[PDB]
């Protein structure tokens, strides 16, 4: 899907240019955002947000260690980039986001 | 409403404008009560007492079914529904029996009737900042124990906070807010001079004593007294309990040249500044073995004395930790008799500790294995004391 | 005497439609149409939905669905056809609870009389068996769901699955009726919960953000209504009686004024509302609080002061009830503290000044007024076992807090801000000179 | 003589809110002091003008068993004088237990603290609040166990608390004049060979 | 009496009633074409042939017939994320497969079903599998006894039975025994269960399931990929049949607008509906595409900008300071203490006076409640923490714009 295509891009974007990587749900929903509004596509708000990498959690993907609040929920990337890049199949797409770093 | 205002104003001087209130909100028991009062205050200010009283005088001249609490013997919310059920549902005897939050409001909904009767309720939960510790849906549903179980009730709460301790991460009901100001000299002084009869009639019982006390012992000289007491003594509290219990006792003490025979103020500026010294104890030489004795200033010295400095002392901000082993080496060093280790020694480290001189800042499930850290628990002047007793001088080793 | 008694049923009116009255609201014409479209399609055509009612705590989410079954349910279509069963996340803390609740609204065959049997998955199998044996001819249940967000603080969302579940299989026609205050609820549930929840969210933001639908309300609210609409109300309120909020309610139809006493009341309630100063108290309330139960708690406190000696709602007592709402009250328990215990918070705030907000102790706060005390001639003869009470008497007023070792010993926090210290000097009856000139260096 | 003091003490309130309170200045060894509670014990169920429980600080970790543990022993006190499930003794069952049997009677509730610095501190204040919201309903005296001095009890009890407190001291003899006693009555004694 | 009454109700005699409806219920002939499409997109409506499923059908078609032909028994797991058509593929198969055993094409076999999340404890498996044996409901013990002497010991003729796990996950705990039980039951040649298992994670056997549970849960394994925006349309123009109620651009909207979140068909199914249910109060007869708009804009909902557009005065000085606060340290988690001195400097600025911090107390509190910012319990005043639940330039959106 779009969604989860434009989440995996920012999270491999944030774990590229950042070497702090306890990345929050909330601090990847802002990233994810403006990385939308960007492309002028309509983005989601935080709610359907986390239902959204709540189903990418579920290939595999990404491990969502759980906390008190859902804005404070830590994505953990368990597939290396080049896996990502492969699955996606979208290089024109990703290419374009990871080279956006003013959005971060 | 206006019998009860009528009723409580004699027994609480200076309170008249929270009665007038509490009689405009939950006095009439035809008209409806507001969900939640919260009354607060400072101790003393009569919280407990005004309610207990507004309680029973509802309870006596109206239709109003009524349940005082205390929110610490409820440890448990089961045990405060119990208490709440059995007094707003009387004389249900041992049939008794509530389960959770959900069947309490299912047995106070069968309660209701018709309205040409004009029932009421009224709950008063004193010490309430208790039922923040509680099970989380406690507060909240008191608040609104008027919309569940649609009934005419009011839940009353008694704390010596603001509300706004009380907010939780949820939200909470309204509530109507009301504060028990604590009183002034004036007040305190009227409140002081309001059982004179009592002290009247208590002195003139307790025989030339008698007819030199009865022909001046009247309003203005208990109101001097009075002014005289609260001079010295509302520096220090302006608490009306504490204050009524140091002055029946100064009382004994002033009355002394009046009944033998200004003029008065420096014979109770004595007593008075003596008796102030012991204001807030309520009350109408540590002795030790000897071995007890050089095992605590030991310990005082492992607690102080910095414990880099004990090379330089023994060879020959707050109390610092220390191990068995170096009270023990500071034990050795000051005794200068070196008596050997037995069972009693040790056992006088652990009983000092179960009398609360020494403690267990840390530790305490490792304490034969040498990781505890204990500390000690007195002053300097109780430890002069002993090595006065002792023969042993601190002050050099200090 | 006759006029001192048409007070005291205004008075008992006022209150009584303030308090109680859970069935009329005000407002929300869309919303309300959404919610009685979706349960009279649920009773009627044997349609399973779900809903969210969603909003800030105070707007009338209770009041709406209370609305809406009091214009389904005297129908007999309504009625007849359908069973409501309420759950309330406060009192239903489990699912067990939940569960059994359940059993005993639904009438099922092993409740008898409010006392189920069985354990808790012998509940469950036998309410999913009995909701998977029924269909369209069966009767709708209507589930409502008050403190939604509690239920999915439940072990495994299970009551939350089974009733989602019911509702996207051919089975009885239930309608899952969540409400609840959070506004991201539907992050909190599971990806299976939230797939078979229907994602239809009806949102009731208070539509009296303009300070003139305040005022409006405010009118509205105090004013004596037409004896024909209290007719109206009090057919309603008859028919609602005849087949739950309905045995204790308003009843208007005891109440009837004169018309000369209507238009006085009414009259005096617009001259009021028309002047400066009450639009000054209402203006400082709708800048704290748009929410209508913060205004009906003010006219609850306004109300009640309508003594037979005073009959009139002026604009002096909604400024009187308006400064009772707008004071600070830790400045008031300061100022009830004794001159020690000032002189103590007084070493604290010097303390925090100087350290910058470092963490204090009984001794160093001990020190600091020592070394006032004696060169004070008024408390050179005090104790420490004095002070000490004293400490002890900040600490469990909680104008200290600790940072959470021996109770002289243990660091502290103050709980206060500079500025309610500074106006605490101000306030303060009869403080000594010596103090308040130690106050200010 | 302390043992006739403590028994007048508690007497002179059953002949009359705060709790009455009597901290009994007793010394180190607290072994030797359960003879003493038990010959107040005694004494006062002699005139029976009070039924007695004795809460060991082993029994009070938390304020749940201390108040299970007090009216337990109360309970099974009057039981014993002339039975209930642990986890059923609440303090409204000691208040209808109470009105059953001795409302129409008003003998007193002694309960003893012989190890007073044992105790938790909290715990404690918690049951010292309880005893004194439950006083006029139901007569509470507490009789204490402190062995080191008054500065403890004036130390462990806040300002809230002691505010509800009355307290009568009372002072037992040195543990170095008992034996001074005993080694000049008994070990210099002729009678013995 | 009530007690007889459960009594036979474990015995499985007496059949769980449900009331019935006292009025008739409403018949096809009064429906209108709006109201046949709304109850033709009903998600309950399940079809008996389902769109754009075949392979997956005929792949758990082939092993399920198989495995009934061959008289063996084995596992199979079924995966994908929710709405993909798992557990009405499955019940499908088995519902065509007990048609040919009807007609006596197959060898006829019991269908046992179960679902992981109908359960309170894992140990019930045993009672509801048991349940649907004899009706008798038992303890697990008893129930866990009963099946084990079933499945270990041979007694000809066994029929071949069926087991559908739903809810996988459900059933692991930190022990596994029930899991184990039910895959180890297979291995044995004296039981011909076959077992079908669903759940939603495709890595669920290598994450939380141990080595023999995994070992014995075998690789015949089938996986439900998301519906794509050209599937996603064909199920619902197969689900309004050969009406013209719908606009052929308004369900390309929906599959395209939720295809490309989640791939569910239960979202699509319930935007059409919302779309038809604002049709129908329109007084049109037709779903056009603003329609479908207004739905979309309904049920994908964001709607945090109108709460904060819709907070009092105070409250949004309060969220203007709590920002001003996190741009001024950096940090996102911020003290009541600094959002109190930035609040008194804003309300400066802005001509206001604030109320006290007992009152700011308050409105922290509102606003943690509708969860606009995430604080902790108000005894901590001064000194508890504040989080900005909502991002700082939507109270910058809400508060210029
Ligand atoms: N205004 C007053 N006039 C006369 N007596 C008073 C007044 N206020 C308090 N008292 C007396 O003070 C005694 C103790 O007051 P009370 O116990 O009600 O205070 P409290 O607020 O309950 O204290 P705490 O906060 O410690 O519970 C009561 O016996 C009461 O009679
Ligand atoms: N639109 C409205 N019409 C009529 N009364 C209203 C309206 N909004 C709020 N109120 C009043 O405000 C109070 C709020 O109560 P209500 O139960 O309706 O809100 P709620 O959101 O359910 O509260 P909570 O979430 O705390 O249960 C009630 O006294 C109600 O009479
Ligand atoms: N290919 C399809 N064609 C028609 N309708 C479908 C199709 N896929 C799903 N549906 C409808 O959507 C709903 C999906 O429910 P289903 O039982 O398939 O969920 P699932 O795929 O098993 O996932 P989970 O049980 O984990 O939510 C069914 O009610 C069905 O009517
Ligand atoms: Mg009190
Ligand atoms: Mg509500
Ligand atoms: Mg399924």
């Amino acid at each position: 899907p779009l969604q989860q295509k434009l989440m995996l891009c920012t999270l491999v974007l944030m774990l590229r240019n950042e070497r702090n990587k306890d990345i929050s749900m909330g601090r990847l929903h802002e990233v994810y955002r403006r990385v939308c509004a960007k492309r002028n596509i309509l983005a989601l708000d935080q709610a359907e947000f986390t239902g959204t990498v709540d189903l990418v959690e579920t290939r595999g993907i990404l491990r969502i260690m759980r906390k008190k609040e859902p804005r404070l929920h830590k994505v953990l990337l368990q597939w290396d980039e080049e896996e990502v890049h492969a699955a996606l199949s979208d290089k024109q797409l990703i290419a374009s986001i990871l080279s956006d770093t003013a959005c971060l | 409403m206006e019998a009860i205002c009528s009723s409580l104003e004699p027994l609480f001087p200076c309170r008249e404008a929270a009665i007038e209130t509490l009689g405009e909100l939950i006095g009439d028991s035809s008209e409806t009560y507001p969900s939640a009062i919260y009354l607060f205050g400072h101790s003393g200010t009569g919280k407990t007492a005004l309610t207990r009283a507004f309680l029973k005088e509802c309870g006596k001249r109206q239709n109003v079914r009524t349940a005082h609490l205390n929110a610490i013997e409820c440890y448990t919310t089961k045990i405060m529904l119990e208490i709440l059920l059995d007094s707003l549902a009387p004389d249900q005897g041992d049939a008794l029996k509530v389960d959770n939050m959900l069947d309490f409001v299912e047995q106070l909904r069968r309660q209701a009737a018709t309205r040409v009767e004009d029932q009421g309720f009224l709950i008063a939960v004193d010490n309430a900042e208790r039922l923040r510790d509680m099970d989380a849906n406690v507060l909240p549903v008191l608040l609104r124990l008027q919309e569940l179980t649609n009934l005419n009730l009011c839940v009353i709460l008694l704390s010596q906070l603001p509300f706004e301790k009380f907010y939780n991460k949820t939200g909470l009901s309204e509530i109507v807010c009301l504060h028990l100001a604590q009183y002034n000299k004036a007040e305190t002084q009227r409140i002081l001079g309001s059982d004179f009869q009592q002290v009247r009639n208590q002195l003139l019982e307790q025989k030339k004593r008698l007819e030199i006390c009865q022909e001046a012992v009247t309003e203005d000289f208990y109101n001097n007294y009075l002014n005289l007491f609260l001079s010295v003594f509302y520096k220090a509290c302006r608490d009306v309990p504490e204050l009524q219990l140091t002055a029946r006792k100064c009382l004994s003490t002033y009355l002394e040249p009046v009944l033998d025979g200004s003029r008065l103020w420096r014979h109770i500026a004595g007593p008075l500044r003596s008796a102030l010294t012991q204001i807030y104890m309520r009350i109408e030489s540590l002795e030790l073995p000897y071995y007890a004795k050089f095992l605590l200033i030991a310990a005082f010295l492992a607690s102080h004395n910095a414990a880099k400095q004990d090379k330089r002392l023994f060879v020959k901000l707050g109390p610092k930790s220390f191990s068995i082993d170096r009270l023990l080496a500071i034990f050795y060093a000051i005794l200068e008799e070196k008596v050997g280790l037995t069972c009693n020694l040790l056992s006088q480290i652990s009983t000092l500790v179960h009398l609360n001189l020494l403690s267990f800042v840390s530790g305490e499930q490792n304490i034969m294995e040498g990781s505890a850290r204990l500390q000690c628990t007195i002053g300097l002047e109780f430890v002069l004391q002993i090595g006065k007793v002792v023969g042993f001088n601190v002050r050099q080793y200090l | 005497p006759e006029a001192d008694r048409e007070l005291v049923s205004i008075r008992r009116f006022l209150k009584e439609r303030l308090q109680r009255d859970y069935t009329t609201l005000r407002g929300y014409a869309k919303e309300r149409s959404n919610v009685r479209l979706l349960l009279q399609r649920t009773a009627e055509m044997g349609e399973s939905n779900s809903l969210l009612l969603l909003g800030p705590r105070g707007s009338g989410k209770t009041t709406l669905i209370n609305s809406v079954l009091a214009d389904l349910l005297p129908n007999k279509s309504f009625g007849e056809n359908t069973l409501i069963v309420h759950l309330d996340g406060n009192l239903h803390t489990d699912d067990r609870v939940a569960l059994k609740s359940i059993t005993v609204q639904m009438q099922l065959e092993n409740a008898a009389d409010g006392k189920v049997f069985g354990s808790f998955a012998e509940n469950l199998a036998f309410l999913l068996q009995c909701l998977k044996a029924g269909g369209k001819h069966s009767k709708s249940v209507i589930f409502i769901l008050e403190e939604f967000d509690l239920f999915c603080a439940h072990h495994n969302q299970t009551l939350l699955y089974n009733l989602f579940d019911v509702s996207q299989s051919a089975q009885a026609p239930i309608c899952v009726l969540g409400v609840t205050c959070r506004l991201d609820v539907i992050e909190l549930l599971e990806k299976r919960v939230k797939s078979r929840f229907s994602h239809r969210q009806v949102f009731l933001f208070p539509s009296l953000r303009r300070f003139e639908d305040y005022v409006d309300l405010c009118r509205d609210l105090l004013s004596l209504p037409t004896g024909n609409s209290l007719l109206l109300a009090a057919e309603k309120i008859y028919n609602l009686q005849n087949i739950y909020f309905s045995r204790n309610h308003f009843d208007p139809g005891e109440y009837g004024f004169s018309p000369r006493l209507r238009d006085a009341w009414n009259k005096q309630i617009c001259k009021v509302l028309a002047t400066q100063q009450a639009r000054s108290t209402l203006q400082a309330l709708h800048d704290f609080d748009i929410s209508e139960a913060y205004l009906k708690n003010f006219l609850f406190r306004l109300v009640a002061h309508l003594r037979p000696q005073s009959p009139h709602i002026t604009a002096e007592k909604m400024a009187a009830v308006g400064s009772q709402f707008e004071g600070d009250d830790k400045i008031e328990l300061l100022c009830g503290l004794s001159v020690l215990e000032l002189c103590l918070i007084i070493a604290i705030k010097h303390h925090s000044q100087i350290y910058d907000r470092d963490s204090f102790n009984f001794e160093i706060i001990y020190a600091r007024f020592s070394k006032f005390a004696k060169v004070s001639t008024t408390m050179q003869a005090v104790e420490r076992s004095i002070v000490l009470k004293a400490f002890e008497h900040l600490r469990i007023a909680e104008l200290i807090m600790p940072l959470t070792v021996q109770k002289e010993f243990e660091m502290h926090k103050l709980a206060l801000t500079y500025s309610q210290i500074h106006h605490c000097m101000q306030r303060y009856q009869a403080l000594p000179t010596e103090v308040a000139q130690w106050a200010q260096s | 003589r302390t043992l006739e003091q403590l028994v007048d003490f508690v007497v002179g309130q059953a002949e009359r809110e705060v709790l009455p309170t009597a901290a009994l200045l007793t010394g180190i060894n607290q072994p030797d002091h359960l003879s003493q509670f038990t010959a107040l014990t005694q004494r006062l169920h002699a005139q029976r003008a009070a039924m007695v429980c004795v809460l060991q600080s082993r029994d009070c970790a938390t304020l749940k068993a201390a108040v299970e543990t007090l009216v337990f022993g109360l309970v099974e006190d009057n039981a014993e004088v002339e039975r209930l499930r642990r986890s059923q003794c609440t303090m409204k069952q000691l208040k209808s237990w109470y009105t059953n049997n001795f409302d129409s009677e008003r003998r007193q509730l002694v309960v003893i603290l012989p190890d007073f610095e044992c105790f938790n501190a909290s715990v404690l204040q918690d049951l010292i609040l309880i005893l004194s919201a439950h006083c006029g309903s139901l007569p509470f005296v507490l009789v204490l166990g402190v062995a080191t001095a008054m500065t403890a009890v004036h130390g462990t009890l806040p300002y809230h608390v002691s505010s509800k407190i009355r307290l009568r001291v009372f002072q037992t003899q040195a543990a170095p004049t008992g034996l001074n006693e005993v080694l000049d009555k008994v070990l210099l004694s002729p009678k013995y060979a | 009496t009530p007690s007889q009454k459960m009594k036979k109700i474990r015995a499985g005699e007496l059949s769980p009633s449900m009331q019935q409806r006292t009025d008739l219920p409403a018949k096809d002939s009064s429906k209108s074409e709006l109201q046949l499409a709304r109850e033709q997109l009903h998600v309950s409506v399940v079809p008996k042939s389902l769109p754009c499923r075949e392979r997956e059908f005929e792949n758990i078609y082939a092993f399920l017939e198989g495995k009934i032909q061959d008289q063996c028994g084995g596992c199979m797991y079924v995966s994908g994320v929710p709405g993909t058509g798992k557990t009405a593929t499955v019940t499908g198969v088995i519902r065509t497969l007990q048609r040919m055993a009807k007609q006596n094409e197959l060898p006829a076999f019991e269908y046992l079903e179960i679902n992981g999340m109908r359960l309170t404890e894992p140990r019930q498996a045993y009672v509801q599998i048991y349940k649907q044996l004899t009706g008798k409901t038992v303890s697990w013990e008893q129930a866990h006894a009963l099946l084990e002497k079933r499945f270990t010991t041979p007694a000809p003729r066994r029929v071949t039975t069926v087991l559908l796990v739903d809810e996988l996950d459900i059933l692991c705990n930190r022990r596994q025994d029930v899991v184990y039980n039910l895959l180890d039951w297979p291995t044995k040649s004296a039981a011909k269960l076959v077992v079908v298992t669903i759940a939603n994670t495709m890595d669920l056997p290598e994450r939380l399931l141990m080595g023999k549970v995994t070992s014995r849960l075998g690789l015949t394994r089938l996986t439900f990929q998301p519906y794509s925006h050209k599937q996603l349309q064909e199920i619902v123009t197969a689900r309004l049949g050969g009406s013209e109620t719908f606009k052929g651009e308004a369900v390309q909207l929906v599959a395209r607008k939720v295809a490309a979140v989640s791939g569910d068909a239960r979202r699509a199914l319930d935007i059409c509906r919302r779309a038809t249910e604002i049709a129908d109060t329109a007084a049109v007869k037709c779903v056009t595409m603003l329609h479908v708009q207004q739905a979309l804009a309904e049920m994908i909902a964001s709607a945090k900008v109108q709460a904060i557009r819709n907070c009092s005065r105070m409250e949004q000085i309060f969220l203007q300071a709590i920002a001003a606060e996190v741009t001024r340290t950096g940090v996102e988690e911020t003290t009541f203490m600094g959002v109190y001195q930035q609040v008194e400097t804003i309300a400066a600025f802005m001509g206001v006076t604030f109320p006290p911090p007992g009152r700011a107390l308050r409105l922290c509190s509102k606003l943690g409640a509708e969860r606009l910012i995430i604080s902790e319990h108000s005894r901590n005043d001064l000194f508890q923490k504040i989080l900005l639940n909502v991002s700082a330039d939507d109270i910058h959106y809400a508060l210029r714009v």
